[PDB]
């Protein structure tokens, strides 16, 4: 338990995933899901990925 | 190779090319009389592209000023930085020229010295078998500047054909009309020159000067001495492709190419933000280049009096955004990722735009190597409102009678001031309908 | 044991001062495993050594960084006195004497742009997928490689760096004759108008794509460089992650195909065939830019294509930067 604490951080991993899949901390998601919305009216195409990467980017 | 030979006319011409040389003396680590530190050759790649080559280790300017008034001329061989110069390339000791304030003289003076105004410039173009080009650094406000620039932008057009043309050319004051009033006159006369006798210019207005004075500078009486500090550096700022080692668009034909949609379309808007000597004690924490470029297309480093309300029906063509010294390369596409997101930039419906950012090392110098820097060199169509401006004091100034009799006495026998009309609006027209 | 007695064989090619180690030679362990150990002590001291000494006074550092500025054009100031001289004198087809005077006029150009240390950068001698050649010459250059440098980088390296050069220069010798399309303007028949929009249209498409081009090998060329130096015990990883600079190098210039390089050498062909039509003086300026659209749709396809790649980390620059090129 000692080796993950010095260099992978195993259990800090535990708690960072609830704030994302588990949606813990609020402003990480509204300022996502603020930003995400003019490009969720649409449906989804071929170009849908590219943008989505770039509106996580600026929204982290 | 590609060696510019600078074209130093007029009051304001001169003054603004004096320290424009006497900036690239302190960033070549290089003294105008002596060569005393060894940083020229080890952090300075190149230096033969706007001084002369050498012949003792000593990089003589490819300069050439002439004026009528005596008076800048004689603010300069007091200076320890006129020692550089030479006696013999343009003029010995004591150097005159007219009276003199008139369009009308220098437009007549430049072919009764026609004989020796062709003589001692031309034997600056031989040194090099593969000449760049020729910058007219003069001005438009004044008769001295006007009258005798407009002369050399016709006869160069055919004696020297295949070389670029381009000026970094400043536009006079339009605060009050008493002491001189002759300015919508002088102007025309040469802004006609600028664009089909001329290729590319650099427009650098006098309102937006005081602007900037007053922005962060701190000044309460506006001076003369000020109007050298932002233009040198912009000047040494648009040659750092140029003269620092870089890759792409590292000539001036290289630059220019890349930004002239089409001939009479070609006044370029300039920004440049960092002017202030206690941004320095926080630049140690890694200030960033994701921040820089997002003031550019914001405006308020522009030096051209626009409209603020007109820029939703203006479209921007092409925009250079050139950074300088410390970039950290690995965040410069980074940067250019955030520019679609917000679309700053109006963009032309009938074709592509483009977003051109380019990096070149600065000197090896302590301010250089520490401060980012941002040279902006845009071309917005909302460029018309100068136009609309300088049009509007040109027709009004006609109905009232002022200088149709105490201007057509010397060399003017017919009315040629619609001929400047009509060939303004012409690019007025056109630039409104260059977007479809 | 075998790949230590490699590296006990290469601090033999640089001399004897490396030659019988100080220490090991002290102790000696033989119980049980431990004396594996007394393997891997062996494996990366001799060989750490010759890398400091290679470091201080052989210059690795200053050799590989210019091998990488000779054969990717990171310094263009030289170029505009290297290139500029070299297209005047390979626009004909070589008979048997161009190559003797081109590394006359290579030396003559690298001492008007001054470079660094001129005795030390006058090392290029000049030679003149399954992928061929596809311009009009097999002009490239040549460094000096001289053993036990030739472990770090091989001559079978220095011949993917010679293939690097070749296609880097191709597309640049399209920009100095675009360059020459600008001056030769600057002054048609009838169509003054839609040659502006073309040259401006055309010129502006490969300041885009070169500017990127090169700048995308750099920014991976920093990122390595700054892990080569951090984790540096051995040679034998560091050998395999600077390989990764070469796998870096591979996927900026192999993704292009076949069919690409036969799309971008028809942006050479109409160049020529615009340059030669302002010195002759509405049909061919139509014909060019139809041309041009059909180029525009070739990168479409080029942008079908990378999108069903095999979708990996590689896929995902590339798509990016040619979608990037399709905003434009």
């Amino acid at each position: 338990l000692d080796v993950l604490n010095k260099n992978y951080n195993l259990l800090e991993h535990m708690q960072a995933m609830r704030r994302y899949l588990l949606l813990g901390q609020g402003d990480f998601i509204r300022h996502l899901m603020d930003l995400l919305k003019p490009e969720l009216v649409r449906p989804a195409t071929t170009l849908y990925q590219h943008n989505l990467t770039g509106i996580l980017e600026t929204a982290v | 190779p590609r060696e510019i030979i600078t074209l130093q006319l007029g009051q304001c011409g001169n003054q603004i090319g004096f320290e424009f040389w006497k900036q690239l003396c302190a960033e070549h680590g290089i003294s105008p009389e002596g060569i005393v530190e060894e940083f020229a050759t080890e952090g300075t790649d190149r230096k033969d592209v706007f001084f002369y080559q050498a012949d003792d280790e000593h990089y003589i300017p490819r300069a050439v000023l002439l004026d009528l008034e005596p008076r800048v001329i004689h603010s300069i061989l007091n200076s320890p930085y006129a020692n550089l110069y030479n006696p013999e390339n343009i003029y010995l000791s004591e150097h005159g020229g007219g009276a003199g304030n008139n369009w009308a003289s220098g437009f007549s003076q430049g072919e009764k010295i026609h004989e020796d105004i062709f003589d001692i410039i031309d034997r600056e173009a031989d040194g090099s078998d593969s000449l760049e080009g020729f910058v007219l650094c003069h001005s438009i406000a004044g008769g001295t500047g006007s009258g005798l620039g407009s002369y050399l932008l016709e006869r160069l057009n055919d004696r020297y054909p295949k070389k670029l043309v381009q000026t970094y050319s400043v536009f006079p004051n339009q605060d009050e009309m008493s002491h001189v009033v002759v300015q919508p006159y002088n102007s025309l006369l040469t802004l006609k020159r600028l664009t089909q006798n001329a290729d590319c210019v650099v427009v650098l207005d006098n309102t937006a000067l005081n602007r900037i004075a007053t922005d962060r500078l701190h000044i309460q009486n506006p001076s003369f001495s000020q109007i050298n500090q932002l233009v040198s550096t912009i000047m040494s700022a648009s040659t750092t492709t140029l003269r620092y080692p870089g890759y792409m668009n590292n000539d001036l034909i290289g630059l220019i190419a890349s930004l002239i949609p089409t001939p009479r379309l070609h006044f370029l808007m300039t920004g440049y933000t960092p002017l202030t000597t206690d941004q320095s004690v926080a630049s140690v924490r890694k200030t960033t280049v994701l921040d820089v470029m997002r003031r550019l297309l914001q405006p308020k480093n522009v030096m051209v009096s626009t409209g603020r309300d007109r820029q939703t029906n203006h479209c921007y063509i092409a925009i250079l955004n050139i950074i300088q010294g410390e970039v950290d390369p690995t965040q410069v596409h980074k940067s250019l990722q955030r520019i679609r997101e917000r679309k700053l930039a109006n963009f032309i419906p009938w074709g592509p735009a483009s977003i051109q950012v380019a990096l070149s090392r600065k000197s090896p110098y302590l301010p250089s190597a520490h401060r980012v820097s941002g040279l902006m060199m845009a071309n917005h169509t909302n460029i018309s409102s100068l136009f609309e401006r300088t049009c509007r004091q040109y027709d009004k100034l006609r109905k009232r009678e002022a200088f149709l009799e105490q201007f057509r006495k010397e060399d003017i026998f017919k009315d040629n001031f619609d001929e400047l009309d009509n060939s303004r609006e012409i690019v007025q027209q056109l630039i409104d309908e260059y977007h479809a | 044991i075998l790949s230590t007695g490699k590296y006990l064989n290469v601090v033999r090619e640089c001399g004897h001062d490396v030659t019988c180690p100080d220490a090991k030679e002290i102790t000696y362990t033989l119980k049980e495993q431990a004396y594996v150990e007394r393997i891997e002590k062996a494996y990366n001291y001799a060989s750490k050594v010759l890398l400091d000494f290679l470091m201080e006074e052989e210059e690795l550092v200053a050799h590989l960084r210019s091998i990488k500025h000779y054969f990717l054009m990171d310094q263009g100031d030289f170029f505009v006195h290297f290139m500029d001289l070299t297209e005047e004198e390979l626009k004909k087809p070589v008979d048997d004497i161009i190559p003797t005077r081109l590394e006359a006029l290579l030396e003559l150009a690298l001492r008007m742009s001054t470079a660094n240390t001129d005795p030390f950068k006058d090392d290029l001698k000049i030679e003149l997928t399954e992928l061929a050649l596809s311009g009009l010459e097999s002009f490239s250059f040549d460094y000096i490689v001289k053993w036990p440098l030739s472990l770090i980088i091989n001559r079978k390296a220095l011949t993917r760096y010679q293939m690097l050069f070749r296609h880097m220069f191709y597309c640049k010798h399209v920009e100095r004759l675009l360059c020459n399309v600008w001056i030769s303007n600057k002054t048609s028949a009838k169509w003054f108008a839609g040659a502006f929009t073309l040259r401006q249209r055309m010129l502006n498409f490969v300041q885009n794509i070169q500017y990127y081009m090169m700048f995308e090998v750099m920014e991976p060329t920093w990122h390595i460089l700054e892990k080569n130096l951090k984790s540096a015990s051995n040679i034998d990883d560091v050998l395999s992650h600077h390989t990764s600079f070469l796998d870096n190098c591979l996927k900026d210039c192999m993704l292009t195909n076949p069919e690409l390089l036969k799309i971008f050498s028809k942006l050479m062909s109409v160049c020529v065939m615009f340059t030669n039509c302002l010195q002759r003086f509405e049909s061919t300026i139509n014909n060019f830019d139809s041309n041009f659209s059909a180029h525009l749709m070739d990168l479409l396809d080029k942008l079908s294509m990378y999108s069903t790649s095999d979708c990996e980390h590689s896929m995902i620059n590339i798509i990016y930067r040619l979608d990037f090129n399709g905003f434009y």
